[PDB]
RNA sequence: CGCCCGGCCGCUCAAAAGACCUGAACCCGGCCGGCGCCGGCCCGCCGGCCCCGUCUCGAAACACGGACCGAGGAGCCA
RNA sequence: GUGGGCCCCUCCUGGUAAGCAGGACGGGCGAGGCGGGACGAUCCGGACGCCGGGCCAGGGUGCGCCGCCGGGGCCGGAA
RNA sequence: GGCCCCGGGGGCGAAGGCGGCGCGCAGGCCCCGCCGGACCGGCCUCUGGUGCAGAUCUCGGCAGCAGUAGCGCUACUCCGC
RNA sequence: ACCCCCCCCUCCGGCCCCGCCGCCCGCGCCCCAGCCCCGUGCCCCCUGCCCGAGGCGGCCCCCGCCCGGGAGGACCACCC
């Protein structure tokens, strides 16, 4: 499963991973709201999210995401805190870091996150039991996760 | 707007297409000359150069005033290029001069679909 | 590697005779039908239709399927396919069928060249 | 590419209404002032009985979906020259936000040169025995708050034009003595030749 | 093989073809551009345009069938 | 293939009547594009290959919306 | 079933796929670039299980809805952890 | 004239003044009668077509949350 991101002639580090046990929408805006960021407030936001100090919010999946006060300076006023993605993207972000510091002696002071990419994945299927002797689906919807860290955007 | 920089004119304004109210032409456009009342005070309009200016890219086309509309000295003017709509309400000049813009000014089904037999020559 | 001069080409209309109600479904096929339905609305030719194909459309008999540079097209496969069809002639131009590979579109091209014959797809293969 | 002012009073409603919608589709600017001055023929009870008859009509379920009936006479000129604009095209809201419609004459507009329309006049339109009426009267009738206001503003700016033109009479006086250039009268005799 | 703590680099091979030939549509994610058909004009203006198929004197109908997409699908034979 | 028709103009029959039901010569829609009658299968004109020019039928000519002036008068529905 | 002038086109790249021009009133045809990696046809005569938008069509895949509707039986807490 | 419209009263795009503090744009002023109409039955008619700064009229810009209480409260918001 390829790379979506194909610039040339740059210096990046690149981290992965596929088929991931964790909400498709939820991943996505957590990736999407980390975007652009420098890596070291990346990683202080990331654990804020976690301790709830700050949120996600939420463009693209928002039917029934609540409106909230963290939300009041970002463009939309709906957001929440989704743990197990801030999880997966720790993770990832971390590997991305690692492997650009190894590649180039580069420092963390002048990598940003320059790129993302979530794509969806073949859930699990299990069942559920509905009235009247009728049997319906209860699927999930796991995903693909990249991420690519590098040199300042402009 | 480098060649007709210098020439004077009397002013007319671009209103709309020949139409009916089930029907519109663009190949004719519908003409309003200042000072030009009636359909008799129109011999003396017709036939003449005429011009609007494109906003974009700054440039003139050139045309040619055909005939009387109406009573009420209303005139059709061929154009050398259809015209579009977003210039209605805009300024027409009426050159009081003579230019020569050779055939820059006639419609383009006149231009080509003549029929003087033009044979592609190749030369 | 120029043709005779001809009457200027005329074609009465430009753009492709479409299917009706072909730009709202994706299984319905923009390859011309003619409608047959009771209420057609096509069918019935009310204005702001799409227009309808008739032979009133056809190309004056003298020019039809001449190409944009005057010449009528032959496609070949074969050197002698190529001296045969072009033995003598003035108003075609040959063109190189597509599967045709590299080493025998030189063959061919060199013969062409000779012979005064223009080639439609000369440097398609490098 | 200049502004037409028109000076609203003397003048019909609908015929200088129609007037003004072919200029603004023309693409012309223009401005009309004093529209409490203008005038509706008829009785005034009747043109009263018509205005309320068209107040009487709004969305049953929300008004704030409903026409809206606007109470001053700038505004009365402006809907009925909308009901001849094509308004709901980009043709017609252009023609739209070039005009201009005032009650009295206020500053931004006081040194402007204002014409008329006397096609479209009372004293040549109307018969002297029919009925005639003013916008004015009719809104104050129908709600709007601000007649002696326009009325006070009206008079302190007339004495003060009138003061004015006592200055203009004089300077008028040096103007017209420009009898003296010959650079203009060597030309005079030209535009004779042709007039 | 090397490096981090599954990922990255690169290795076999003509080629990853890497759990596998090719790999369309419907539908979706990231970057870039912009905000229905016909006609004129280079291009966002102006003009025209009810949902098809069907039974029916008569369908846009508040008559019925039809979320989308692919593949199959009905006058042949004695 | 069809053997459910329908409408208009004139002429009729039953019915208080009906956008009701039943008959007659001619025409139309059905199975007839286009313009007009704001809007309508049938009314007023005109009945059709793809284009360029000209003339114009029916209806109309304050602004929406293509197109005008002159002259002489006047100023839904029953008893 | 034949022909395709020293014996039809093909790893010097077949069929198919994705974009683009040209020809034809049209059904459709032809060429080019990229993918792909082994077969394919123009003309004459012969044969048919021979052309889809619809059938509450069949089988398969799948969208919005939507991070939505939803998750009896009294009860767990602190520390090791 | 219990009728109708306005006030009071409720909501209220937009706008205005004041605090801390730059840009752009245009060049045109009698009034009042019409069976006194006071000497009429004209002007303008070049917005570039060669026009282009003061005064007088316009335009743009200009202002934080989190956090905790509450007289406020589904979440938000609101008042501190
Ligand atoms: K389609
Ligand atoms: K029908
Ligand atoms: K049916
Ligand atoms: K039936
Ligand atoms: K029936
Ligand atoms: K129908
Ligand atoms: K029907
Ligand atoms: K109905
Ligand atoms: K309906
Ligand atoms: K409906
Ligand atoms: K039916
Ligand atoms: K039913
Ligand atoms: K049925
Ligand atoms: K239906
Ligand atoms: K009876
Ligand atoms: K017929
Ligand atoms: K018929
Ligand atoms: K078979
Ligand atoms: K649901
Ligand atoms: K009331
Ligand atoms: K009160
Ligand atoms: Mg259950
Ligand atoms: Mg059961
Ligand atoms: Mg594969
Ligand atoms: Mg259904
Ligand atoms: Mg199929
Ligand atoms: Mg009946
Ligand atoms: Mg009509
Ligand atoms: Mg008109
Ligand atoms: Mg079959
Ligand atoms: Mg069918």
């Amino acid at each position: 499963v390829k790379y979506a991101f194909k610039s040339d002639n740059l210096l990046v580090g690149k981290s992965r991973r596929d088929g991931v046990k964790a909400s498709f929408k939820n991943t996505y805006s957590t990736c999407r709201a980390i975007k652009g960021m420098g890596v070291k407030r990346a990683f202080a936001y990331l654990d804020n999210v976690l301790n709830h100090k700050e949120i996600v919010p939420f463009f693209k999946f928002y039917k029934g995401v609540g409106r909230h006060s963290q939300a009041r300076g970002s463009g939309t006023d709906k957001g929440r805190w989704p743990e197990k993605s801030v999880v997966v993207v720790k993770d990832i972000l971390k590997q991305a870091v690692s492997n650009a510091k190894h590649a180039h002696k580069k420092e963390e002071d002048e990598l940003y996150v320059i790129s993302y990419c979530v794509n969806r994945a073949r859930g699990r299927r299990r069942r559920t039991f509905r009235a009247h002797g009728r049997i319906s689906k209860y699927e999930s919807q796991p995903c693909h996760v990249e991420l690519i860290v590098g040199p300042k955007p402009l | 707007m480098e060649e007709i920089k210098g020439k004077t004119f009397l002013p007319a304004i671009f209103v709309g297409y020949q139409r009916s109210r089930a029907k519109q032409r663009e190949n004719v456009a519908l003409v309003k000359v200042s000072g030009i009342y009636t359909r008799a005070e129109t011999d003396k309009v017709l036939g003449r150069l005429i011009a609007i200016i494109h906003s974009k890219s700054g440039k003139p086309i050139f045309g040619k005033i055909c005939r009387p509309h109406g009573n009420s000295g209303m005139v059709r003017a061929r154009f050398y290029t259809n015209l579009p709509g977003q210039l209605m309400g805009h300024k027409v000049r009426v050159f009081y001069d003579n230019i020569d813009v050779g055939d820059r000014a006639t419609p383009k089904y006149e231009r080509l679909y003549g029929n003087p037999n033009a044979t592609v020559t190749y030369e | 590697i120029h043709p005779l001069p001809h009457k200027i080409i005329i074609k009465k209309r430009k753009n492709k005779f479409i299917r009706f109600q072909s730009e709202r479904f994706v299984r319905v096929k923009p390859s011309w039908r003619k409608p047959r339905g009771i209420d057609s609305p096509m069918r019935h030719q009310y204005r702001g239709q799409r227009p309808m194909v008739s032979i009133g459309y056809g190309s004056d008999k003298e020019t039809r399927f001449m190409l944009p540079c005057g010449f009528f097209k032959h496609r070949i496969s074969t050197v002698h396919e190529l001296k045969t069809l072009f033995m003598n002639n003035k108003t075609h131009a040959a063109q190189i069928a597509h599967g045709v590979s590299a080493r025998s579109r030189k063959q061919i091209l060199e013969e062409a060249k000779k012979m005064g014959v223009r080639v439609l797809n000369a440097d398609a293969k490098l | 590419m200049s502004r037409i002012v028109i000076d609203c009073k003397g003048h019909i409603l609908g015929r200088l209404s129609a007037i003004v919608a072919k200029e603004l589709l023309h693409g012309h600017e223009v401005a009309l002032v004093r529209c409490e001055k203008a005038i509706i023929s008829g009785a005034f009870r009747d043109v009263k009985a018509h205005y309320l008859k068209k107040m009487h009509k709004r969305t049953n379920f929300n008004h704030l979906r409903g026409p809206f009936h606007f109470r001053a006479p700038a505004e009365i000129v402006r809907r009925t020259i909308r009901g001849m604009i094509p308004y709901k095209t980009v043709r017609g809201s252009d023609a739209m936000s070039r005009l201009r419609v005032y009650d009295g004459i206020p500053p931004c507009c006081a040194r402007y040169k204002r014409v008329v329309c006397p096609s479209a006049m009372a004293y040549l339109c109307l018969r002297p025995e029919r009925r005639r009426c003013e916008v004015g009267r009719v809104a104050h009738e129908i709600g709007w708050q601000h007649a002696a206001d326009v009325e006070r503003y009206e008079k302190r700016r007339l004495e003060e034009c009138d003061k004015w033109y006592q200055d203009k009479i004089q300077i008028d006086k040096k103007i017209a003595e420009a009898a003296e250039k010959d650079a203009e009268l060597q030309r005079i005799n030209a535009e004779l030749a042709k007039y």
